[PDB]
Parts: C-alpha cells; sequence; structure tokens
C-alpha cells in the first residue's frame, strides 16, 4: 500500500556532509507536503524541515538553519534532505512524514520507518508540559492524558490546532487525533479528545495489552513546530 | 397492434389506482403550510437576516 | 391536462372535399404555433401544414400546396384543415400538433414517434 | 499572510496550484476547435465520420480527433439517444460549427431535411453557430436524375418553373439537367439559410461524393471563415 | 482681459474632456475582469498615456501663456519632456493597437486559438514607452546646453535634427498605420460596406491632427505666429479624440460602458 | 372495440379524478392568506464570486454541511470550493466533457455526475493515496441523465432522457429498481425530508410521486402547459413546486391531489430553468433564461425581490441546508453566492 522508505544514514565523522533518500510508493507524491523528524536516543521528537507540494515554501528548524537543505524529487518519488558540517547532536533517528493541507484534511497521517545516525565522539516557540510521564495502569480501565500550551491554540477560525501521536515500541509514530476532536481513519473509538485553549485531555475508555507505548503531543499553530516531553504508559 | 392495447390497460389500471387515494379539503392543507411557515419564520435568515457580525459570507 | 381533439374525416370519393377540425384545451390557444402532420400505412410520421401564432405566416408540404387550407380560430380555440380534391394515395392518419414551447419561431420533434403535446388522430381514407 | 494559520496558507497554495493547472488546461482547450456532426439515417454521416477519422487520425456521444494543417478539430456525434432533440442540443451551443449531412439523392425525406435545418436555424440557442452543409450522394442523385423515373415536380411543385440562373458556374462535362437538379436542392437550403440569418451566422453549401478526399479541407476552410467574421465582429468592423 | 479668461476657460473644459474619457476607460477596465485580452491591454495603455498627458501639459501649460508666470528651467525641461514622452507614447500606443487588428484580421485561425500570452503584453506595453522615451528624452536633455525667449527644446535651430527626430514618430507611424489598414481593406474587399470609411477616417485624424505641426516646426527650423498655436492645439486634440474612436469601437467596453452606465 | 372501450374507460377515470379534485376545492390558498403581512423588498447582495471554469456551468449541489460546494463544468471538470474563503479544495477531471447533473454524497465521502453518455460516474473523495478516483460507473440508461440524487453511501436515485428513472446499488452496480412511468424526458427529481418518496418532473408537462421502497407512482400531477424542467419538495413535505418553459411556477401539494397557487407575471415570457425554497419555505427562488433569479412570496405569489446580473442564462440554484446564503450558477463560467443583508 503506502510506503516511505529512508535510505543514506550511517557513522560519520565530525564536521562531515551526509545525504537522506525518502523514496516514496504507493501514493500520489506531488500532492503532500513532506517534514523529516528527527528522534534522540533519548526520549522526545524533534520537527527538523519542512517542504511544500511544488518545493514552494520550505522551513527549518533554528537550530539545523543554515547547515540542511530539504529537496524533492517529484519525477522520482523521492526526498532528499542534505546535511553539511555536523555535530555531535544530530546523532539520532530521522522519520519521514507525509502531510496534506486542505479543508478538512488529515495532516502528518503517514510516518516513514526512519534510518539512524551516529556520530564519532526562543521567542517564537511554544512550549509542551506533559508532567506526568510514567503513568502504570492495569489493562481494562480508563487512562487520561494531559498537554498544556504556554500560548492559546485557539485561531479565529475556531480550530484548535493539536495532534495526539502514538509511538509503541520499536515502530514509528502513528497518528491518533488531528485538531484536538477528529480520529485518524483506521483508530478505534476508545480514543477520545477534548480540552479547552491551553489545556488538552486525551481518554482510552478501555486499555489494552497494544496501548503501550509512548504519547507525544504537537501544535500546529506556528510553524516552529514543538513535540510534547512524551508520556509514557506501561502495564 | 397488441402493444397498444396492452399500454392502454397498463394505463387504465394505473388510473384506477390512482383514483382511488383519499384527499383533504384544501382549506386544511393551506392552514398547515402558512402554520409550518409562520413557525418557522425566526430560523430563516433569508428572512429578516442575521447580523454581519454572525454572517458566514462577508 | 393539454388534449387536442380531432374530429371530422371518413371514407371520400377521389376529387372530394374534407374539414378536419382540432379542437384544444388545457392551454392558451393563442400563444403556441400549430401544426397538421400525418401517417400513411406503413410510413412515418409526416408534416403536412403549418401556421403560426396570429395566422400571418402559413407554411405547406408541397405536395398539398394548392390543395389544403389551414386556419386557426383564436376566439374559440379550434384549428382547420380544408381539404380539397383529395388524391387516392391521401389516406392516412391526421394528427393536430402543437409547438413545444410559446413564443418561439422554431418547432422541434413534432414529427416524433411519440409526442406528449399530440391529437390521437383522424382517419382519412380515399378510395374508388 | 495575515491573520492565516499555518495549515491555511498551506490551503490557499494548493488552491493556487489548482488554479495553476487550471490555466493549462485552459490553454489547451482554447487550442482546439469542437464541431457537432448531424445527420439522419439515410444520410450517410458515418462514412463522412469514418472516413475523416481514419485518414487524418450504448454510449450516448461518439468523439473523432483529427488534424488539418497543424490544427486540431473535435467532432461530436450523437448515438444512443432518443428521437427528441429538444432538450439535449442546448449542449452544443458553443461549438464552432454544426456539420449537416443531408441526402439530396432522397426526394421523399428531403422534406424532412429541409424541416430539420429551419429548427436547426432558428433555435433560440443556436442562432449564432454557423452550419457547414454537405449535400452528400451526388452520385446517386446525378444517376435518379439521368433515369428520368422519378421527377422532382412531384414532390416539389415549382420544379417545372424552375431555370438554373445565368452565369452559375456549371460544372465543365456536367448534364445541364443534374446540374438545375443540384442548384434547385441548395437553393431550397439558402432560402431557410438567408431567411432570417441577418448576417449574425451563415451556412455553407457543399456537395459531397461517396468518395471524397476533400472533405478536411473544405470543412478548414469554413471553419477558417468563421473565425475570420468573428473576429470582424469583435472588432466592430463589420 | 475677457479673450483671457475665455481662453483658459476653453482649456480647462478640454483638459476636463480628457480627464472625464480617460478615467471612463480606465474605470471600465478595472471594474470588468472580463476585459482582460490583449487588446484591453493596449487600450489601457491608450487611456492611462492619454490621461496622463492630460494631467500633466494643460494645467501646466495655462501659467504659461496669457499669463504673467514664469517657469524655471527644471520645471521648463520635465514639462517638454513629459509632453513629449506622453505624445509619443500615445502614438506608438495608435501604431500597436492597428498592428494588433491587422494581425487579427489576416491570421484569424490562429489569432483566436494558437495565440496565448501573458507577461508577454507588459513586455509589449513597457517597450513601446521605452521607445517613446529613447526617441526625445536623451536628445532634450542633451540639449539642454544648446540653449530665455520661450520654454523650447533648443534644438529647433537644427533643421537635419529636428527631421531626424518627426522621422521617428510620423513618417514611419503614418507608414505603418496606412499600411495595416490598406492591408486589412483589401483583404475584407477581395474576400465598401462602412469599413472603408471608418478605415479612412482612423488614418485621416491622426495624420490631420500630426502632421501640421510636424512640418510648420520643420519650415520654420529651416528658414510665435497664430497658426503655430493652431497646429499644436491641432496635436494636443488628439488625446481629445483617442477615447471616442479606439476603445468605444471594441464591442467589450461597449458591454462594461453599458452596464455600468 | 376494445381499443375505443379502453379510451372511454381512461377518460371516464380521468373525469372522476377530475370531479373528485373539484369536490374537494373548498377555497384557494389565495384567499385564506390574504390577511397575513407580506415580505415586503427582499435585496440580497453578492457576497463571494467563484472563478475557475472553463465554459458553461450545469449542475451544483451544497454539501450536508452548509461551507462545501460542487459544480460541474461542460469544459470537462468537476470542481469543489470552499466557499467561505474561495478556495478550491478538489478538481476532478471527467472522461467525458458533456455533463449536465452532479450530486453530492450527503456523508461528504463521494460525489457522483452524468450527462450525454448514458452513465453515471461515481468519484471517492476520501482515498488513502490522496486523489480523487472514479469509484463506480453505472450504466444501463439509453439516454443522457439529467438528475442524480444520492440516498446513502450505497444508493442514488439517477433519471435520464429515456422516460425511465432508477434506483441504483453502487456497491454491485445493478438498477434495484425501475420506475418507468412518464412519457417524455426526465429533467429532474427531488427526495423528500425522509428519503421514502419523491417527485419527478418531465417533459410531458406531468409530475409524478413514487414510492422508492416498492417502486410504483402514488400520484400525477398535471397543471402545466410545457415542459417541466426543474422541482423541489417543500420543507415539511407536504407540498412542491415546478418550473416549466412557460414563465410559470406551480405549486402542487400531496395530501389534496390538485395544485395550490400559480407565480407567473405579465413581463416575463422565458422559461424557468431551476427552482428552489428557503429553510421556512415562505420564500420560493426561480432562476430565468433572462438572466435573471425571482424570490416570489410563496404565501402569496408576490415578487419580493430580484437577483439581478448573471452575465447569461442562470442554469443553477441552491440553498444551503442552514438557509444562509444562496448559491447560482448560469451559462457563464461564474458561480454566485447571494446573501441578505441587516
Ligand atoms: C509613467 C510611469 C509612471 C509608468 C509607465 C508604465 C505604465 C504606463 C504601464 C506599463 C506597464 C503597465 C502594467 C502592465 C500590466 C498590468 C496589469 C495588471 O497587473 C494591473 C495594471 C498593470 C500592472 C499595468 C499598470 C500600468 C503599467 C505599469
Ligand atoms: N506637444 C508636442 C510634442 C511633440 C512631439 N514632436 C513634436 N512635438
Amino acid at each position: 500500500d503506502v510506503q516511505l522508505v529512508e535510505s543514506g544514514g550511517g557513522l560519520v565523522q565530525p564536521g562531515g556532509s551526509r545525504k537522506l533518500s525518502c523514496s516514496a510508493s504507493g501514493f500520489a507524491f506531488s500532492s503532500f507536503g513532506m517534514h523529516w523528524v528527527r528522534q534522540a536516543p533519548e526520549k522526545g521528537l524533534e520537527w527538523v524541515a519542512y517542504i511544500s507540494s511544488g518545493s514552494g515554501t520550505i522551513y527549518y528548524a533554528d537550530t539545523v538553519k543554515g547547515r540542511f537543505t530539504i529537496s524533492r524529487d517529484d519525477p522520482k518519488n523521492t526526498l532528499f534532505l542534505q546535511m553539511t558540517s555536523l555535530r555531535s547532536e544530530d546523532t539520532a533517528m530521522y522519520y519521514c512524514v507525509r502531510s496534506i493541507y486542505y479543508y478538512g484534511s488529515s495532516p502528518f497521517d503517514f510516518w516513514g520507518q526512519g534510518t539512524t545516525l551516529t556520530v564519532s565522539s526562543g521567542g517564537s516557540d511554544i512550549v509542551m508540559t506533559q508532567a506526568t510521564s510514567s503513568v502504570p495502569v492495569t489493562p481494562g480501565e480508563s487512562v487520561s492524558i494531559s498537554c498544556r500550551s504556554s500560548k492559546s491554540l485557539l485561531h479565529s477560525n475556531g480550530n484548535t490546532y493539536l495532534y495526539w501521536f502514538l509511538q509503541r515500541p520499536g515502530q514509528s509514530p502513528q497518528l491518533l487525533i488531528y485538531r484536538m476532536s477528529n480520529l485518524a481513519s483506521g483508530v478505534p473509538d476508545r480514543f477520545s479528545g477534548s480540552g479547552s485553549g491551553t489545556a488538552f485531555t486525551l481518554t482510552i475508555s478501555r486499555l489494552e495489552a497494544e496501548d503501550v507505548g509512548v504519547y507525544y503531543c504537537m501544535q500546529h499553530l506556528e510553524y516552529p513546530l514543538t513535540f510534547g516531553a512524551g508520556t509514557k504508559l506501561e502495564l | 397492434n397488441t402493444a397498444s392495447i396492452a399500454q392502454a390497460r397498463k394505463l387504465v389500471e394505473q388510473l384506477k389506482m390512482e383514483a382511488n387515494i383519499d384527499r383533504i379539503k384544501v382549506s386544511k392543507a393551506a392552514a398547515d403550510l402558512m402554520a409550518y411557515c409562520e413557525a418557522h419564520a425566526k430560523e430563516d435568515p433569508l428572512l429578516t437576516p442575521v447580523p454581519a457580525s454572525e454572517n458566514p459570507f462577508r | 391536462q393539454v388534449q387536442l381533439q380531432e374530429s371530422g374525416g371518413g371514407l371520400v370519393q377521389p376529387g372530394g372535399s374534407l374539414r378536419l377540425s382540432c379542437a384544444a384545451s388545457g392551454f392558451t390557444f393563442s400563444n403556441y404555433k400549430m401544426n397538421w402532420v400525418r401517417q400513411a400505412p406503413g410510413k412515418g410520421l409526416e408534416w403536412v401544414s403549418d401556421i403560426s401564432q396570429s395566422g400571418a405566416s402559413i407554411s405547406y408540404t408541397g405536395s398539398v400546396k394548392g390543395r389544403f387550407t389551414i386556419s386557426r380560430d383564436n376566439a374559440k380555440n379550434t384549428l382547420y384543415l380544408q381539404m380539397n380534391s383529395l388524391k387516392p394515395e391521401d389516406t392516412a392518419v391526421y394528427y393536430c400538433a402543437r409547438c413545444p414551447a410559446p413564443f418561439t419561431r422554431d418547432c422541434f420533434d413534432v414529427t416524433s414517434t411519440t409526442y406528449a403535446y399530440r391529437g390521437q388522430g383522424t382517419q382519412v381514407t380515399v378510395s374508388s | 499572510g495575515c491573520t492565516l494559520s499555518a495549515e491555511d496558507k498551506a490551503a490557499v497554495e494548493r488552491s493556487k496550484m489548482i488554479e495553476k493547472q487550471l490555466q493549462k488546461d485552459k490553454q489547451v482547450y482554447r487550442r482546439t476547435l469542437r464541431l457537432l456532426l448531424l445527420g439522419a439515417d439515410n444520410s450517410g454521416k458515418s462514412t463522412i465520420v469514418k472516413q475523416m477519422r481514419i485518414y487524418h487520425v450504448t454510449s450516448g456521444i461518439f468523439e473523432t480527433k483529427f488534424q488539418v494543417d497543424k490544427v486540431n478539430f473535435h467532432m461530436f456525434d450523437v448515438g444512443a439517444q432518443r428521437d427528441e432533440r429538444r432538450k439535449w442540443i442546448q449542449c452544443f451551443n458553443d461549438v464552432t460549427a454544426i456539420i449537416f449531412v443531408v441526402d439530396s439523392s432522397d426526394y421523399n425525406r428531403l422534406q424532412e431535411a429541409l424541416n430539420d435545418f429551419k429548427s436547426i436555424w432558428n433555435n433560440r440557442w443556436l442562432r449564432t453557430i454557423s452550419v457547414i452543409l454537405f449535400l452528400n450522394k451526388q452520385d446517386l442523385l446525378a444517376e435518379k436524375v439521368l433515369a428520368g423515373k422519378s421527377k422532382i415536380e412531384d414532390y416539389f411543385p415549382e420544379f417545372a418553373r424552375y431555370t438554373t440562373p445565368e452565369d452559375a458556374t456549371p460544372e465543365p462535362g456536367e448534364d445541364p439537367r443534374v446540374t438545375r437538379a443540384k442548384y434547385f436542392i441548395r437553393k431550397e437550403f439558402v432560402d431557410i439559410s438567408t431567411a432570417s440569418g441577418d448576417g449574425r451566422h451563415i451556412c455553407y453549401p457543399h456537395f459531397t461524393c461517396s468518395v471524397d478526399t476533400e472533405n478536411a479541407r473544405r470543412i478548414f476552410n469554413d471553419c477558417k471563415d468563421i473565425i475570420l467574421q468573428m473576429n470582424l465582429r469583435e472588432y466592430n468592423l463589420v | 482681459l475677457s479673450t483671457r479668461v475665455t481662453l483658459a476657460f476653453f482649456m480647462s473644459l478640454v483638459a476636463f474632456a480628457i480627464m472625464l474619457g480617460n478615467a471612463l476607460v480606465i474605470l471600465a477596465f478595472v471594474v470588468d475582469k472580463n476585459l482582460r485580452h490583449r487588446s484591453s491591454y493596449f487600450f489601457l495603455n491608450l487611456a492611462i498615456s492619454d490621461f496622463f498627458v492630460g494631467v500633466i501639459s494643460i494645467p501646466l501649460y495655462i501659467p504659461h501663456t496669457l499669463f504673467e508666470w514664469d517657469f524655471g528651467k527644471e520645471i521648463c525641461v520635465f514639462w517638454l519632456t513629459t509632453d513629449y514622452l506622453l505624445c509619443t507614447a500615445s502614438v506608438y500606443n495608435i501604431v500597436l493597437i492597428s498592428y494588433d487588428r491587422y494581425l487579427s484580421v489576416s491570421n484569424a485561425v490562429s489569432y483566436r486559438t494558437q495565440h496565448t500570452g501573458v507577461l508577454k503584453i507588459v513586455t509589449l506595453m513597457v517597450a513601446v514607452w521605452v521607445l517613446a522615451f529613447l526617441v526625445n528624452g536623451p536628445m532634450i536633455l542633451v540639449s539642454e546646453s544648446w540653449k530665455g525667449s520661450e520654454c523650447e527644446p533648443g534644438f529647433f535651430s537644427e533643421w537635419y535634427i529636428l527631421a531626424i527626430t518627426s522621422f521617428l514618430e510620423f513618417v514611419i507611424p503614418v507608414i505603418l498605420v496606412a499600411y495595416f489598414n490598406m492591408n486589412i481593406y483589401w483583404s475584407l474587399w477581395k474576400r465598401a460596406r462602412r469599413l472603408a470609411k471608418s478605415l479612412a477616417i482612423l488614418l485621416g485624424v491622426f495624420a490631420v491632427c500630426w502632421a501640421p505641426y510636424s512640418l510648420f516646426t520643420i519650415v520654420l527650423s529651416f528658414y510665435k505666429s497664430v497658426w503655430y498655436r493652431i497646429a499644436f492645439w491641432l496635436q494636443w486634440f488628439n488625446s481629445f479624440v483617442n477615447p471616442l474612436l479606439y476603445p468605444l469601437c471594441h464591442k467589450r467596453f461597449q458591454k462594461a460602458f453599458l452596464k455600468i452606465f | 372495440s376494445e381499443l375505443d372501450q379502453l379510451r372511454q374507460e381512461a377518460e371516464q377515470l380521468k373525469n372522476q379524478i377530475r370531479d373528485a379534485r373539484k369536490a374537494c376545492a373548498d377555497a384557494t390558498l389565495s384567499q385564506i392568506t390574504n390577511n397575513i403581512d407580506p415580505v415586503g423588498r427582499i435585496q440580497m447582495r453578492t457576497r463571494r464570486t467563484l472563478r475557475g471554469h472553463l465554459a458553461k456551468i450545469y449542475a451544483m449541489h451544497w454539501g450536508t454541511d452548509s461551507r462545501l460546494l460542487v459544480s460541474a463544468s461542460q469544459d470537462g471538470k468537476l470542481i469543489i470550493w470552499d466557499s467561505y474563503t474561495t478556495n478550491k479544495v478538489h478538481a476532478i477531471p471527467l472522461r467525458s466533457s458533456w455533463v449536465m447533473t452532479c450530486a453530492y454524497a450527503p456523508s461528504g465521502n463521494y460525489v457522483a455526475c452524468g450527462g450525454l453518455d448514458n452513465i453515471c460516474s461515481i468519484y471517492n473523495l476520501k482515498t488513502r493515496e490522496g486523489n480523487v478516483r472514479v469509484s463506480r460507473e453505472l450504466a444501463g440508461h439509453t439516454g443522457y441523465l439529467s438528475c442524480c440524487r444520492f440516498l446513502d453511501d450505497n444508493q442514488i436515485v439517477t433519471s435520464s432522457g429515456d422516460t425511465t428513472c432508477a434506483l441504483w446499488d453502487i456497491e454491485t452496480g445493478q438498477q434495484t429498481t425501475t420506475f418507468t412511468g412518464h412519457t417524455g424526458d426526465v429533467m429532474s427529481l427531488s427526495l423528500a425530508p425522509d428519503t421514502r418518496l419523491f417527485v419527478s418532473g418531465a417533459c410531458d408537462a406531468s409530475a409524478k410521486l413514487w414510492d422508492v421502497r416498492e417502486g410504483m407512482c402514488r400520484q400525477t400531477f398535471t397543471g402545466h402547459e410545457s415542459d417541466i424542467n426543474a422541482i423541489c419538495f417543500f420543507p415539511n413535505g407536504n407540498a412542491f413546486a415546478t418550473g416549466s418553459d412557460d414563465a410559470t411556477c406551480r405549486l402542487f401539494d400531496l395530501r389534496a391531489d390538485q395544485e395550490l397557487m400559480t407565480y407567473s407575471h405579465d413581463n416575463i415570457i422565458c422559461g424557468i430553468t431551476s427552482v428552489s425554497f428557503s429553510k421556512s419555505g415562505r420564500l420560493l427562488l426561480a432562476g430565468y433564461d433572462d438572466f435573471n433569479c425571482n424570490v416570489w412570496d410563496a404565501l402569496k405569489a408576490d415578487r419580493a425581490g430580484v437577483l439581478a446580473g448573471h452575465d447569461n442564462r442562470v442554469s443553477c440554484l441552491g440553498v444551503t441546508d442552514d438557509g444562509m446564503a444562496v448559491a447560482t450558477g448560469s451559462w457563464d463560467s461564474f458561480l454566485k453566492i447571494w446573501n441578505g443583508s441587516s
């Protein structure tokens, strides 16, 4: 079906150059904007770079700005990320994400497998606080997860831009709830979401053995995108 | 031809089926329509429209 | 509700005369162009005469010109066709057709196989 | 960009890309010239469409694409519909021309052809569309005239008093009776053409044989004249 | 003097008429989005040139004549530059419209279908203005040195320079317009129905307005008068005339005028 | 003769039906609604103009939500608009350029369209591949399709150029039911608020009320004089309105078989292309061939306003389910949203 396969990772010397190719198969590549998402060995996801459909607009994180370049080959169905002058903070796993934007769209629906890379040897930001990092609970009971944003995420359109992601061990995150109310395709009705402009709450009515893993908050108000710390739910 | 005879028979059966229904007076139908129109008068933004503050189109 | 009823027409010797009448109901007779069409045995529907709204414009098929005369009475909502000196080949069923739309200079589908605004027809038989 | 969310600017960008694709489609659409083919069961439009399809290369419509002098033509032929044209013909109110095929050698149904031409010419929505008239089957008409068994005066009583006009340039080697009959048949249609045309739209009478290879050139020249007249009317020149 | 007041009122009236006509044409172009064709752009360019000359020339011309008002060297130079550039731009827009009509008449099938244009119409619109400037601007800017009897370009002393200047704006444009109109008329007559009258008066008005000044100045240089003023006014009245003929006879601006008015 | 006997029996039945209808004619609708206050002047102004169609617009349909819209143009395009921001959400090219109808699924997951080709194409909007595909192609009609309306995600009623209408099955592609009662071309149909009955207007100046489940005709209404080009069901589901080639809109009632009121004027001589009702049903909006639209006070037959100026013949007209705005498309390449002013 839909496949995003990344390649180009490896061990590099500090200050060197590297390139990642993300091949997309099984969907209309040209109609989807693309993102790179970096996950360090330490807990937490970080948005890296974004390129629109047709490469109209390109956005970079304030850390990788000036050293990372993201491009796309639509006829070859590939997304390139080239980095020069690496450091010791760029050792992480890279995920290739796709996002389509229209009125009722569902951004961040599919994530790539991801490739690992190791290296030898703030005013316009919105913070996310997930105080409950670990919640132990026997399955079959309700579970509540809380997220908080320093800025109100409710725009003049009435749309609140908040996204919930699930990362079960060994697999890339998958989108559960987008825009704080809607449910992603193929997601059971156990997951529900609500909240005010600042505080948000996700509920799992009946826990199962499948839902063990980390839960990540995200915003889409201002394009510097900040993920939450990540709440780990385990038996 | 027999096709015309069959079509005429079908038309006769259709007319017989249609002629046996029950009809209420026109006064009752007029009163019902007027009552419905009056009842939903406040929920028709094409009559005495909503202010521009809550108008989706501006 | 649009109804056109045709009367007149029977056995007629060659060289005889006939007058077909078409009474109209359900519509304003003055707003529509009217036509006379015919169906011969083993033949398709054939346009044979046409008269405009006020009777100012009148047209014939050419094989009946000088023998057939069309007229319309808007006061009584009637369409008359006077047929003079009938030929032996004139045996056919005559239909009084109404043009589909009002205040139009064109008429479509008048001679179609089925037509909602056409009469039942009258049989005109010429024999000797 | 003012008071627009991060997910609204991307939607606007998608709309702009859609608009640019629409512009490309508009250019392609304006490149091609559309025509509407019309004829009866005995008209013979199948032969014309086949000869202009193969040489120049259940469903409710048929499409034929050809190209002459690097100009692209798209001919539409109605099939598998009913016999009432008063409802679906209003779709073809923007075509460049109406090709109308008439069987000249069929005197009995010639009045039907005249009535169809009259109804098409005076239509409310087809009152600005030019008609390219193909009087097909000239060989059969010439053979019927030479045979002499059937007389045109029986169906049209005014043919007996009709004499061919002087300086009409008859084709050298054609019988005078055949030329007279052909000119009378074309006269019968140009009367309807000029009765209420008023110059908004005009008709192009043409004679076609059973196997003629010049039909594409005739259509191209008629379309060139149609576009020239349209452009002249645009600038208020005529 | 009463005569001076009447003359000033007459120039004010003609300036206001130019204002009204060109403002109406530009408003018609702006309001309706249907007028996005190349011919609409050409008519807009002509209207812009006429509106600008009506704005700049006559109001600043009022104090120069029949009034005890003086203009400095910079002001006079700017007035002459604007006047000459706008006049040449109007002439070149007229030639462009005539060429477009010729192309439409003689290449109708390709004019309708095989003719797509964007950011290329603006190329021609910029090019005509650039050529109109290059005809006189650098010339008069150099001529500042050769000259206070009267605010004039100062090159009227040289006859050959005047002949060169009048060659690039009156001989070639009139020849081109006559050639285009003659070709259109010949093609339409071969294929006298009031077309000849219009195609003749279109060139006749332009020639009648532009020839007298361009010839009187040359014959005065080779060897002021009332007839000089008459020729100057005849040249100016072409800007008045232009909105009535070209944009009001395209059948597209007429629809906008009928809808708005 | 058997033929003459059958014709006489048919005439007798028609006379009996007319006599019963006349017996039920107690008082006219105009007489009863004469002391109610008139609406007055209904001035509606254009809020949005949507451009992007390269040819004439033949159809349009709002979504169940009052924001998204779909339109069909004979250049071969089906464009989905976000009316609030005038944005284009989708632009689906069609296999056949001649498209005469367009539908929007009540769930928002599908669209449908048909035309001169005797085929109804259903397109899926929500795909995991990010592009709109052709979900289904229903064939079997022997004429141009005039109208189509969605029942569920798996059912649709279509009316074609032949005298028949059909209820299909999208999953299997076969006509579940065929109605085949009319005489001329069926040009429009309207679904009741509860989808058990639906009306169809045709070119024999007659309207028919069919039961969807049983596939048979219930009542036939004949008040017009020419072909009927549009039909719209009353909001309460107990009446409807019809517009015809003659300059007349007729309001028919269901429980009382006969006709209620007539909307016509001396100055109007063109035909009606579309009709619609407001949310309350008091106003009836009708688009005409003279490039205009009229608003009739449906309870008094008084014109209360004109939507004027579209540069070409008005083709389609619709009202949002919320009743906030009226969308109008014409043979011009543009679609205009109109709304009132406080
Ligand atoms: C005399 C000085 C001030 C200006 C000289 C150039 C003037 C006459 C012309 C040349 C090209 C013209 C532009 C060309 C194209 C367009 C189309 C549309 O986008 C609005 C107007 C606009 C942008 C025109 C404005 C006027 C314009 C700028
Ligand atoms: N206003 C006169 C401009 C000009 C051009 N050439 C000569 N004179």
